[PDB]
């Protein structure tokens, strides 16, 4: 009815969600993603999961490699790259008065040959020293250049655990403002986990959106600067949709599940729970999440 | 990390200096022979 | 001579050249020093399109019930091969298939449960390790008795257990806080 | 320290560090507890 899982009413002692429909005879048996919480078995029977979870990360579109072109004039800046050809003619138009008029154009086309790198005039063997030692601090220097780009390039390490988003606070990070994600931060006395939840207590902007849809778009749209928290479920499978914008990144941080709920002392409870054993152990259940997640993926 | 054209400056001035001193070797063959 | 047609052509073809030794020689020198491994087996399907590395598991229990009973096609592909694997390629103990593992200089895997296989890749000395995602989605519980007044308390105290996330702490502590890596 | 184990690390057998340790609450110095308790061979000194 009211299109909610189910939880209890702080001020009423309502239960809401399907957990409700299912303690006030509305509904015999919810088949649904629904966590199997504490104060939830206290009311309704569950069964094993039928699907094991986690709360976890979400990332934005990462640009794909590479721009390529505009990495050869960036180690050896722009700036630089003209003194060395203002040189190479300072050094083609130094050795060109050491050697009427095309006399001049063959010998500016044959210090143009010698100046473009590969007798005993010391005039000109302390230019063909000099530049050579010139033009080998350049490739010396262009070579050590280009090894420290490719090694911090590999070193950029992707927003790995939950501990780097508490590390820092230019990746905004929030998740649903209602739900047990949210449920999960406040109640939590774990040292790292409170951390997050005392950051995302005082938000400015709010990093707390008011849906699922809500939160995979700010991801998709604030340039990498936010994360959205939730259960990997969702997670992977938004993974696979189009425009397939979205990352799974790092290690779930708890470990919740899916499973099949029937009121207290229901008839169809003990068998259903066989059900899903059943199933688990033919493999329809792995098969099936393969079908829904990937077989129809756009990815 | 982005490197500078001031350890690159200093090696431009041993070239000219070595280009410098070519011009002074160069202007005293030409007075021998 | 000082032919300025084909001499444009050396300095040229030269200078592209010496980009692309310099560009081969940084490279090198990005995989040798951050130097990053990558383990050959991806999935159960990558044991499952080659025999050359032998693969097998406990000679009783649980994950040897698995293979067996199997309707999927890549793991009876698996089992089919491993009924008939010359030589056997099961174990008899764990501790046998941990040192079969490490003493077959990368030519034998051994399939078990998430558990303990990154709890060996936590022990001396530590040349074992955990690839490609697992095969299924099982669970350990606690069981009591059929009608047992002790089980709807000690279901509720797991759950209270797991909410307050002890099961994670006591996982970390003695699997990774004891880890000897 | 806590981070790795290949490097021991112990205290006084007796006194304020080794109670320090033992009564800490926090995170990085309770861990750093737990290693020097069940430590083998023992990480603890008689004397400085
Ligand atoms: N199904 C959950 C509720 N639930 C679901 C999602 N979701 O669908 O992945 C979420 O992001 N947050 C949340 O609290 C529950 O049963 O508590
Ligand atoms: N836990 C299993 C038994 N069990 C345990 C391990 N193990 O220790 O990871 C194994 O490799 N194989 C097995 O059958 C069971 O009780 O069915
Ligand atoms: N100052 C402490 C005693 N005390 C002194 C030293 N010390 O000598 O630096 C020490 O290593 N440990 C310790 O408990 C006390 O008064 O409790």
């Amino acid at each position: 009815g009211d299109g909610k899982y189910g939880a209890r009413d702080a001020d009423t002692k309502i239960w809401n969600g399907m957990v409700g429909e299912l303690v006030y005879g509305k509904a015999d048996i919810a088949i649904a993603p629904l966590t199997i919480t504490l104060v939830r078995e206290e009311v309704i029977d569950f069964s094993k999961p039928f699907m094991s979870l986690g709360i976890s990360i979400m990332i934005k579109k990462p640009q794909k490699s590479k721009p390529g072109v505009f990495s050869f004039l960036d180690p050896l800046a722009y700036e630089i790259w003209m003194c060395i050809v203002f040189a190479y003619i300072g050094v083609s138009v130094v050795l060109f008065l050491v050697s009427t008029n095309e006399f001049g154009i063959f010998n500016s086309l044959w210090f143009s040959l010698g100046a473009f790198m590969q007798p005993r005039s010391l005039s000109g063997r302390i230019v063909g020293g000099v530049w050579w030692f010139f033009t080998l601090i350049i490739i010396s220097s262009y070579t050590a250049n280009l090894a420290a780009f490719l090694t911090v390039e590999r070193m950029v390490s992707p927003i790995e655990s939950a501990e780097d988003l508490s590390k820092q606070t230019e990746i905004a990070y929030g998740t649903l403002d209602s739900g047990s994600t949210k449920e999960f931060f406040r109640r939590s006395k774990i040292a790292v986990f409170d951390k997050m939840w005392t950051y995302m207590r005082s938000a400015e902007p709010s990093v707390f959106v008011r849906t699922t849809a809500e939160g995979v778009a700010r991801v998709r749209k604030s340039k990498g600067k936010y994360a959205y928290l939730l259960e990997s479920t969702m997670n992977e499978y938004i993974e696979q949709r189009k425009p397939c914008d979205t990352m799974k990144v790092g290690g779930n941080l708890d470990s919740k599940g899916y499973g099949i709920a029937t009121p207290k002392g229901s008839s169809l409870g003990t068998p259903v729970n066989l059900a899903v054993l059943k199933l688990s152990e033919q493999g329809v259940l792995d098969k099936l999440k393969n079908k829904w997640w990937y077989d129809k993926g756009e990815c | 990390s982005a490197l500078s054209l001031s350890n690159v400056a200093g090696v431009f001035y041993i070239l000219v200096g070595g280009l410098g001193l070519a011009m002074l070797v160069a202007l005293i063959e030409f007075c021998y022979k």
